[PDB]
């Protein structure tokens, strides 16, 4: 997963 | 989803992905009821056997989203969960009998072209809509074999069937609060949730106001797709009176 | 009011790729 902010 | 296909931008603005916070991962599918409450399965949220007992500040909901792992910048609204309402007789122990559960966000989200809420079924829907060869759609992020995962959220269409043969296919108790969809070895076709599915929404589109209406959620299967086994669900409109009890007290 | 009406298909008068195998299934 991507980072999320 | 196993043997689905890639959603459209949009095509379900009321799918929810559940995210646990650490490790970062799909916990789970969800839908959006309002702008304040997201439904999903008990399951995703208590189960004992697996030491399972998630609180409110473990999770996010992430909204409007398409790709599964990407942070759609300026697309999906990630919210906090302000509380956690599981059915008080949700059965764990047994057959996951009554498997659902509310969530209310911290604040308000607003809706878009990508983030709309679906419609939750009234006695007339239910009666209308769920009969035995009509068919829903269950969207997910999950699985996409029982045995990698998908770059973009799944879609599948799979016809609700009989109840003797629901029955007859497992040997686990099935209960009103139940239904099971997918289908049957001769009918060549093939379909099914899977593991990071499960929460997430049964769909159907009234032939009569054009609606979208949430008949169930994803619950259990034994196996994903596999020969003679039907995926099962949570019965919205046989829970409503807790849903609306809920949601009319908090 | 507006519940169950997609943004990118109902409001606009647009249909998906699938919706109609649903119809045709509610005989
Ligand atoms: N193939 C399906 N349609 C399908 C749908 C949901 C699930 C679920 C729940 C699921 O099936 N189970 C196992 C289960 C089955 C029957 C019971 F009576 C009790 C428990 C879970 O614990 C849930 C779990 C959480 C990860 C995915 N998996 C698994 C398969
Ligand atoms: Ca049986
Ligand atoms: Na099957």
């Amino acid at each position: 997963f991507e980072e999320i902010p | 989803i196993v043997e689905g296909s890639d959603a459209e931008i949009g095509m379900s603005p009321w799918q929810v992905m559940l995210f646990r916070k650490s490790p970062q991962e799909l916990l789970c599918g969800a839908s959006l009821i309002s702008d304040r409450w997201v439904l999903t399965a008990a399951h995703c949220l208590l189960y004992p056997p697996w030491d399972k007992n998630f609180t409110e500040n473990d999770l996010l909901v992430r909204i409007g989203k398409h790709s599964r792992t990407r942070y759609e910048r300026n697309i999906e609204k990630i919210s906090m969960l302000e509380k956690i309402y599981i059915h008080p007789r949700y059965n764990w122990r047994e057959n996951l009998d009554r498997d659902i559960a509310l969530m209310k966000l911290k604040k308000p989200v607003a809706f878009s072209d990508y983030i709309h809420p679906v419609c939750l079924p009234d006695r007339e829907t239910a009666a209308s809509l769920l009969q035995a060869g009509y068919k829903g759609r269950v969207t997910g992020w999950g699985n996409l074999k029982e045995t990698g995962q998908p770059s973009v959220l799944q879609v599948v269409n799979l016809p609700i069937v009989e109840r003797p043969v629901c029955k007859d296919s497992t040997r686990i108790r099935i209960t009103d609060n139940m239904f099971c969809a997918g289908y049957k070895p001769d009918e060549g076709k093939r379909g099914d949730a899977c593991e990071g599915d499960s929460g997430g929404p049964f769909v159907m589109k009234s032939p009569f106001n054009n609606r979208w209406y949430q008949m169930g959620i994803v619950s259990w299967g034994e196996g994903c797709d596999r020969d003679g086994k039907y995926g099962f669900y949570t019965h919205v409109f046989r829970l409503k009176k807790w849903i609306q009890k809920v949601i009319d007290q908090f | 009011a507006d519940c169950g009406l997609r943004p990118l298909f109902e409001k606009k008068s647009l249909e998906d790729k699938t919706e109609r195998e649903l119809l045709e299934s509610y005989i």
